[PDB]
């Protein structure tokens, strides 16, 4: 709750009133940076921000425009802007900011400069500096180990916002979202799920309601009783912990 | 310091062709690729106007300094050696012009440093006394500020400020009054927009002084 | 490759840390010692010369050390202090033993007994360190010794230091005396060997150091000479080069 | 590289970790040390990182012996060690010979101890620089060793951060005849150059050498001196 | 001098080789220090050669895919047969050319594949006739001891850095468009630089007359050039003096 | 000679005397040649504000930069505060006339 | 083997068969009676057959330099010099004895 | 992984590979043509081309533990 | 990139020395200098 | 960048050495944060607990140590580097009392702790305690200290003390708070030292999951709060 305003007017209020940019007189203002887990963040409050106007949304996996050689770069720069010209400022939704195919270490093997090649070139050139009707942007990814220090200068980063990944009663709320459209009888103690449930991560808590659907095709129940869940965490959760490579930190 | 605007204000006020290129794309893979791309530049500026070629940085490979007896080095060292023979190799006299901005010359090959081939060394402080005054009145001419709350009272601050990071300041106070809805910078802001960016000293682990 | 310790020998004998420590000696200072009847000297180099320093000591590559002989020194200057506090404690030993002063070979033998067994022993390193002997005995009488990083020595009647000034030691055989080795024909050949390896012209006495060893009464003076004589010797070699030129 | 290691040589040049230890050195705090006519001004930049630090726990300025002062350009964790190495050895001087130790004596004998640590290599050697003062028989001295255990005599110089500049700055200053409380005035002088933005009697921390012994100031004078003294 | 007797002589007069009764040369090699007049020479001739010309620069070379960027400097020489009379000019070979390294993922194979093509259309089973090439570059240590040999090229020829009689007649060919007032030496300029490269005599020019430039004036002084010293010539300024007096 | 602090003041001198007779590019000349030389002594502590001075008056006599000059007598200004009274009540006039000058009264 | 049967080793003449490599390249060159062919040969000891070819053309060249057609010792002389300075000082000082 | 080229080459593959991508986002998932694959090394495989509603459970094969091996054999 | 097309030829033959319809009887004779350098899924007996 | 001393402790080009910088973020596997306060006469350590299970006991998990009777200190870090560093710091005191003949100042001992800790980074093969350590005590004509040691051979002492996890965030709220002029008269001590910690962490701790030690001028034993009036000042400042 405190996240989806928080990001709500540092957009909402640039786009809607460019006036007070000559009331004073800056055109930068360039978007915030989401990043913490995978969980369901990037993509769910995407469409919190969908809630007036937005919709635009089209897409940006971070790798057409990453091509070596930047004079075809920057056409694919102005290549997504001619749907983003058909409108008032179009909301480019940009996914995987940082992520190449694999992983991205320092500066070594293939984990350099190919994304600031792009997208030092971005931020120049895409909007604020070089820009057309105060197009918003919004950046989100939760990987990067290698960052430009002059991406700390308003206008690119203006503003940084970390996701958290537990609340324990956030659960319950995405919970009860996920123990929606299934038969069951009102028979559930919701929260005797999220006391014995141990899953720390919101798209995590998507399987554990499809879980309990399988135990509810186990032993024949078109509506789920309450042992289905206490079921679905005894076999999700312990396959998470099963699992190595646990170390991963957005800068 | 002021690099690139300089570079970019020469291309208003020329009738040339400018030519701006980072030094980073022809460092990479592919064996070749990179000293040819390097004779793509020049053969596309000789066919055409009196033009500028403005590399922008050299601080990455600029230096022999050894004998590499290793692999993957002499690909590094021979993009010199092909900028040294399509910059002062033959004639190829007529209207070209190079450019390049680094940090600290002296990493760098003293064969790029005869005259004949890099003629002018040029050195940029930062930001002395005269020239923080300079810089505050073009950047807040371009501003409503509109009190009378005085900015030399920051000129005459010691802890010296980069010249990227006063654009910083102002800019800053511009957010620091518009997000609390207001029509003009009260400049009661612009003292924790100063604060603010100043804060570079990190952590430094309290220990190596 | 073999660039490992240097208790490991290349697949044929080319020892090669120690040939590391030999060529470094060439980018450091410029010592000599030349020919003299009745008397011996050596010849030095003032290196970063700089406006903001003291010389408290006025004595920095000569080093006095028994009561008749001295020594340079050119190499790494951590290693320097520790041979020449190894080396003056060598001199007393034998003094409080036969009590006679230590005849001037067998001095040179024990320090480079000790050079050379950093060589041999573990992973470290040999000294980095060449120096040159002068010194009067009651057998042979004035001397000169030149050391090697590898223990190695060797006896001279000139020499000098490597890389720097390798070529002092062609105008040392072209320009070479024996038996007219007084010690104002030889102060006067040390100036014009200086000349030419020193890069820079016209030779400024800040630049240089003459130290002196002659015998006097049965007592070896050794005369490390001030910065006034030397202005009115480079002065009269100033004064040879106008008078050369009268050929041309 | 060849380097990784202390006990072997590179094929062209010299010994390369002591090069890199003598990075730490420049990236430490900054210190100036002047040579008067009638004695010897240590200056150095002591600022915390917060508003919590209690300023007068740690001292930089650090007397030796009752006539020998000595500060440093670092790192503190290896200052303390050497600090007290130089006390005790000082003491087996005097137990000796019943004499103040010269000046000179300790940089023979401080600069060896610098030199055992260049040694062996399952040990690193320091990352610290000294500044040596003091006032023996009548002419003051200002010395300074390294990690490498080399040493000097100075008439006045500065190291830490940004000593290039002080240097073309004491290039420019220094001259050869001045009093003390002269020499007070250009060794704050030069500290402004490089410091950070406030400067109280708490950001600089200033001994002397008299011919009356070691003193350093306390900042009731350290007020008075920077109180509009340029 | 030296150039005449390799290419010109052997154009021009072939019959004095078949009197004499020896093999005709067919290999030179300029090296030196940056700035010495290595590219005037090839500029030099090919104004006067009176004969084909090919410049090759030694980097392109190598394209992007094995086998082709070989095969094309096989192709190259025997177009040069074409033109029977041929000379063919090396760019800068401290690339390809460099030394034949070990396997492993290290060196380089394609690079030394290109090479073995050029130690052989010069050297193989067919030997060339009237077809000459020239290499210039630095680095003579560093180049491979194969080309090297003197089958292949047969004079080498060096470009130390001009003496003071040198400096002064670099000096009058730049300075001769140049338009001096009176009362002016460039004797006394020449001996202001103590071993320059000859090639920044040029720049020592070009800023002189540019302080004209400022003043709206075409009246070029001796303070001009004096001014114009200071500025061309440099120097390394190594700072903080613990690395010399490490290295003492 | 070798003392320096005397020529600041009589390349600075002729600069006054050659702008007093109306020869500007000749002033500007002996202005800059006192620029490098004031950049070699201890201290300038009133003689920089004298330079900075006739570094606007030279730099006003272009008629074309108007806004750099007027950072040259504020700087006068600066150094002449309350240690060299005479000299400082005359910058207020030149400051004060660029910013005239300058179409922003 | 089953491949390559021989290998063969060609190593750097001797003192022996170096004769006859000046012998065929000075065959067609009026040569003066003042040189000895030992000269060259016994007082250095390293250096291949194709060196040989550039000291004959050397030399050869040296006698149109100071306008000659006989070939005299003077010339190999300075021959012998200019074809050798290509190959670098030396290895080690003298440790061994 | 692909990648750009100028002769060609595997600029057909990506058309055979797009089909299949096109082809499995071109059919909503109703369980009736479930689709099975299997490799051998996961890191040549595009991870973000799959990730939602393309082949997407993992089901992967453990070596034998010690009572696996007795039973096979 | 690299030996592309070798490998969809390697690995053809894999999918028809293995994999659904055995072959039956043919026998496989293979033969090398350096069997360090092979791909583990020739190594895996049923096919080797 | 890194390579070049990522494994043992040499110097990196130019900069600094990383395994001793590798034990800074060794202390934070304790997931765990202290807090000491030094407002006036009186000196106060708070440290949270965390009991994750109903078989472990209550007693042996308090990280509030006695070192002297009028010396007690607080741990942080992981756990079995924590105390034999306390058992140097035990055995040094007594040292003291032995050679010297009285009881040893606060000041004076972290001097022979972190030349302890001083020795293992100069001298190598063995691993360097990755833990952190913070003192109090009163001192004759002097008042009472707070004294921080670390891991790399630092020590400073100071006013308002953070460690553990969340000392960048701690350290903020106590610059903006000590940096009005109000008294500490051992009430204003304690509850910036809860609240602090209380919004840091957010939290606002039930009563039985914390320690408080105390130390003031009037008796200068060192004292660990009995459980019944750590709630009397939770309910003082929650009135
Ligand atoms: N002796 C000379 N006389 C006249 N001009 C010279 C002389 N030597 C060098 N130059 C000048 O130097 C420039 C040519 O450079 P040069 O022919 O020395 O190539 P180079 O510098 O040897 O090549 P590289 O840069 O790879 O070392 C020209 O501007 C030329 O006028
Ligand atoms: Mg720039
Ligand atoms: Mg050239």
């Amino acid at each position: 709750s405190e996240q989806i305003r928080e990001l709500r007017e540092v957009i909402e209020l640039p786009l809607t009133n460019p006036e007070l940019f000559q009331r004073v007189g800056i055109i930068p203002p360039k978007g915030c940076l989401l990043y913490g887990p995978p969980g369901t963040g990037k993509t769910l409050l995407a469409r919190a921000v969908a809630s007036q106007l937005d919709c635009n949304f089209l897409k940006v996996v971070s790798s057409s425009i990453v091509d070596k050689y930047i004079g075809e770069s920057a056409r694919l720069i102005r290549e997504m802007f001619n749907y983003a010209r058909d409108h008032q400022p179009c909301i480019i939704f940009m996914d995987e900011i940082d992520a190449i195919g694999g992983r991205r270490f320092s500066e070594g093997t293939s984990a350099d400069r190919e994304i600031q090649r792009t997208l030092m070139e971005l931020l120049n050139q895409m909007d604020g500096f070089d820009t057309l009707h105060r197009v918003k942007m919004i950046m989100a990814t939760n990987r990067p180990d290698t960052l430009d220090p002059a991406l700390l200068r308003p206008g690119r980063l203006d503003r940084k916002i970390h996701i958290d990944l537990p609340n324990e009663q956030a659960r319950l709320d995405i919970l009860k979202i996920h123990a929606g459209p299934i038969t069951k009888h009102g028979e559930i103690d919701y929260e005797a799920i999220v006391k014995l449930s141990d899953g720390f991560n919101g798209a995590d808590l998507r399987n554990v309601c499809t879980e309990a659907g399988m135990f509810a095709i186990r032993a024949d129940h078109d509506f789920v009783v309450q042992e289905d869940f206490m079921k679905a965490v005894r076999k999700v959760a312990d396959s998470k912990k099963l699992e190595s490579k646990l170390d991963y930190k957005p800068v | 310091c002021g690099k690139t605007m300089l570079a970019k204000a020469v291309a208003h006020h020329t009738t040339a062709a400018f030519i701006r290129v980072v030094g980073s794309e022809f460092v990479q893979k592919y064996l070749g690729e990179g000293p040819r791309m390097v004779r793509d530049v020049f053969r596309l500026a000789k066919e055409n106007a009196p033009a500028i070629i403005f590399i922008d940085e050299i601080d990455a490979i600029a230096t022999k300094r050894f004998d590499a007896q290793t692999g993957a080095d002499r690909e590094v060292q021979r993009i010199l050696l092909e900028l040294l023979n399509q910059m002062d190799g033959f004639d190829q006299n007529v209207n070209v012009k190079v450019i390049m901005a680094t940090n600290r010359a002296d990493t760098l090959d003293p064969a790029l440093l005869r005259p004949g081939r890099l003629d002018r060394k040029i050195e940029f402080p930062l930001p002395d006394r005269r020239q923080k005054r300079l810089i505050f009145s073009t950047i807040t001419s371009k501003m409503n500020l509109s009190e009378e709350v005085d900015l030399e009272d920051y000129v005459a601050r010691p802890d010296k400020i980069s010249g990227a990071d006063i654009n910083s300041i102002c800019q800053e106070s511009g957010m620091l009054a518009v997000r609390e809805n207001r029509y003009i910078v009260l400049a009661k802001d612009f003292e924790k927009a100063y604060k603010t960016v100043i804060k570079k000293d990190e952590q430094e682990h309290e220990f190596y002084k | 490759r073999y660039d490992s310790r240097t208790t490991i020998f290349s697949p044929e004998g080319r020892l090669y840390q120690v040939e590391y420590a030999m060529e470094a000696i060439g980018h450091a200072g410029t010592c000599l010692g030349i020919l003299a009847n009745d008397g011996v000297l050596l010849a030095a180099e003032r290196r970063n010369i700089h406006k903001l320093l003291d010389e408290v000591f006025f004595s920095e590559k000569i080093y006095k050390l028994n009561e008749d002989m001295a020594c340079s020194v050119a190499g790494i200057t951590s290693d320097a202090n520790v041979l020449t506090n190894e080396l003056r404690l060598i001199a007393q030993r034998y003094l409080l033993q036969y009590q006679e002063p230590i005849p001037c070979e067998q001095l040179v033998t024990a320090l480079c007994d000790i050079k050379q067994a950093y060589t041999q022993f573990g992973g470290k390193r040999p000294f980095g360190v060449s120096l040159l002997y002068i010194g009067w005995d009651k057998h042979y009488g004035f001397q000169l010794y030149q050391s090697d990083p590898s223990g190695n020595y060797g006896g001279w009647k000139a020499t000098c230091i490597g890389n720097n000034s390798a070529a002092a030691v062609s105008m040392l055989k072209q320009d070479y005396k024996e038996g007219e080795m007084t010690l104002k024909s030889a102060l006067a050949l040390a100036i014009k060997v200086l000349n030419k390896t020193m890069d820079v012209s016209k030779l400024s006495a800040e630049k240089v150091e003459i130290a002196t060893l002659t015998r006097e009464n049965g007592k070896t003076v050794i005369r490390v000479l001030k910065q006034k004589e030397v202005e009115q010797l480079i002065k009269k070699h100033e004064e040879e080069e106008a008078k050369a030129e009268r050929e041309k | 590289g060849y380097s990784f290691s202390l006990t072997t040589f590179s094929p062209s040049g010299k010994l390369v970790q002591i090069e890199y230890a003598l990075a730490a050195v420049a990236g430490g705090a900054p210190s100036v040390g002047i040579k008067a006519a009638n004695g010897v001004v240590l200056a150095t930049e002591k600022k915390q990182k917060s508003i919590l630090y209690d300023e007068r726990s740690v001292h930089k300025v650090e007397p030796i012996t009752k006539h020998i002062g000595l500060v440093y350009s670092g790192m503190g964790p290896d200052y303390r060690v050497l600090v007290h190495r130089a006390r005790k050895l000082a003491q087996q001087y005097y137990l000796v010979y019943q004499e103040p130790i010269p000046t000179a004596q300790l940089v023979q004998r401080v600069a060896s101890v610098m030199q055992e640590y260049t040694q062996s290599g399952g040990v690193r050697p320091f990352g610290v620089s000294l500044l040596i003062c003091g006032w023996n028989e009548g002419r003051p001295y200002l010395f300074q060793s390294d990690p490498s255990g080399a040493y000097f005599a100075w008439k006045a110089t500065a190291m830490g951060k940004n000593y290039v500049n002080g240097k073309t700055f004491l290039e420019k200053r220094y001259n050869e005849d001045l009093e003390l409380e002269d020499a007070i005035h250009t060794a704050i002088l030069t500290l402004k150059e490089s410091f950070e933005g406030q400067m109280t009697e708490d950001n600089i921390e200033v001994g002397i050498c008299n011919e009356a012994g070691f003193r350093r100031l306390t900042p009731t004078e350290v007020k008075d001196y920077l109180a509009a003294i340029a | 001098k030296e150039i005449k007797e390799v290419i010109e002589l052997p154009v021009k007069h072939p019959e004095l080789f078949e009197a004499l009764g020896i093999a005709q040369p067919k290999g030179v090699l300029l090296y030196g220090p940056p700035g010495t007049g290595k590219t005037l020479l090839a500029r030099a001739v090919a104004h006067h050669t009176d004969c084909t010309f090919i410049r090759v620069s030694g980097s392109e070379l190598v394209q992007k895919f094995i086998g082709e960027g070989a095969r094309m400097v096989r192709e190259l020489f025997v177009m040069a047969r074409e033109h029977a009379p041929s000379i063919i000019f090396m760019d800068e070979i401290d690339s390809i050319g460099s030394s034949r390294l070990e396997g492993g993922s290290g060196g380089d194979s394609e690079v030394q594949r290109t090479m073995l093509e050029l130690l052989n259309q010069l050297d193989g089973f067919e030997a060339t006739k009237n077809i000459k090439v020239i290499m210039a570059t630095n680095r003579i240590d560093i180049l491979d001891s194969a080309l090297l040999r003197p089958g292949r090229i047969d004079r080498k020829i060096e470009f130390p850095p001009p003496n003071e009689e040198a400096r002064l007649d670099i000096l009058k060919i730049h300075s001769r468009k140049m338009n001096l007032t009176r009362g002016i030496n460039l004797r006394k300029i020449a001996e202001l630089m103590p071993g320059a490269s000859g090639a920044e005599v040029k720049g020592v020019c070009t800023e002189a007359g540019m302080y004209a430039l400022r003043e709206r004036r075409v009246h070029v002084t001796q303070e001009d050039f004096e001014m114009a010293v200071a500025k061309v010539m440099q120097k390394d300024s190594e700072k903080n003096m613990s690395i010399k007096k490490l290295w003492k | 000679m070798d003392d320096k602090a005397l020529l600041v003041e009589v390349q600075l001198l002729e600069s006054k005397t050659y702008h007093a007779l109306s020869n500007l590019p000749k002033a500007r000349a002996a202005l800059t040649s006192a620029r490098t030389t004031a950049n070699a002594i201890y201290c300038p502590p009133k003689l920089q504000a004298t330079l900075d001075m006739q570094s606007g008056i030279i730099h006003a006599a272009e008629e074309k930069d108007w806004k750099t000059a007027y950072s040259y007598f504020y700087e006068a200004f600066e150094g002449y505060d309350s240690i060299d009274s005479p000299k400082a009540i005359t910058s207020l006039k030149y400051m004060l006339l660029c910013k005239i000058m300058l179409n922003t009264p | 083997p089953g491949r390559i049967d021989r290998k063969i080793e060609f190593p750097l003449p001797d003192e022996k068969t170096k004769k006859r490599i000046f012998q065929i390249h000075t065959s067609r060159m009026t040569l003066a009676d003042d040189v000895t062919l030992d000269d060259l040969i016994m007082a250095k000891d390293d250096l291949s057959g194709a060196d040989i070819k550039a000291i004959c053309t050397e030399a050869g060249l040296m006698a149109l330099r100071e306008r000659r057609m006989k070939v005299t010792n003077e010339d190999f002389k300075k021959s012998k010099e200019n074809v050798l300075y290509k190959k670098q000082e030396g290895t080690p000082e003298g440790l061994y004895l | 992984k692909r990648f750009d080229s100028e002769k060609a080459g595997d600029r057909e593959v990506q058309r055979t590979m797009l089909e299949l991508l096109n082809q499995l986002d071109g059919f909503q998932p109703n369980t009736q043509v479930k689709v099975i694959a299997a490799t051998n090394r996961v890191d040549i495989l595009d991870p973000a081309l799959l990730r939602s509603g393309r082949l997407d459970r993992k089901i992967e094969f453990p070596m034998p533990n010690e009572e696996a091996r007795a039973r096979i054999m | 990139g690299g030996d592309n097309e070798v490998q969809r030829t390697m690995l053809e033959l894999i999918n028809q020395l293995d994999g659904f319809d055995p072959r039956g009887n043919i026998k496989v004779l293979m033969a090398t200098n350096r069997p360090d350098t092979l791909d583990p899924a020739l190594m895996r007996p049923g096919r080797l | 960048s890194a390579g070049f001393d990522r494994h043992i402790t040499i110097f990196s080009p130019e900069g600094r050495l990383y395994q001793v910088e590798y034990a800074f973020k060794a202390i934070n596997q304790g997931g765990l944060t202290s807090v000491a306060v030094r407002g006036k006469d009186c000196a106060v350590i708070v440290t949270q607990k965390k009991v994750p299970d109903k078989l472990l006991d209550s007693s042996t998990v308090t990280h509030l140590f006695k070192i002297t009777e009028n010396i007690g200190c607080v741990m942080t870090g992981m756990t079995a580097d924590s105390r034999s560093q306390v058992q140097r710091a035990r055995y040094e005191a007594a040292n003291w009392k032995y050679k010297y003949g009285y009881e040893i100042p606060v000041d004076m001992l972290c001097k022979r702790i972190a030349d302890i800790s001083q020795v293992y980074t100069q001298n190598a093969e063995m691993r360097p305690l990755g833990c952190c350590m913070i003192l109090i005590g009163i001192d004759e004509e002097q008042g009472p200290q707070v004294y921080k040691c670390d891991p790399a051979g630092y020590y400073c002492g100071f006013k308002a003390t953070a460690a553990g996890v969340k000392q960048t965030e701690s350290t903020s709220f106590l610059e903006k708070k000590v940096k009005k002029k109000f008294d500490w008269t051992f009430e204003q001590t304690v509850e910036t030292a809860i609240t602090c910690l209380s919004t840091v962490l957010s939290i606002d701790f039930k009563p039985s999951e914390i320690e408080v030690g105390v130390v003031t001028v009037e008796n200068p034993k060192f004292r660990i709060l009995t459980e019944a009036e750590i709630d009397a000042h939770l309910v003082a400042l929650a009135e």
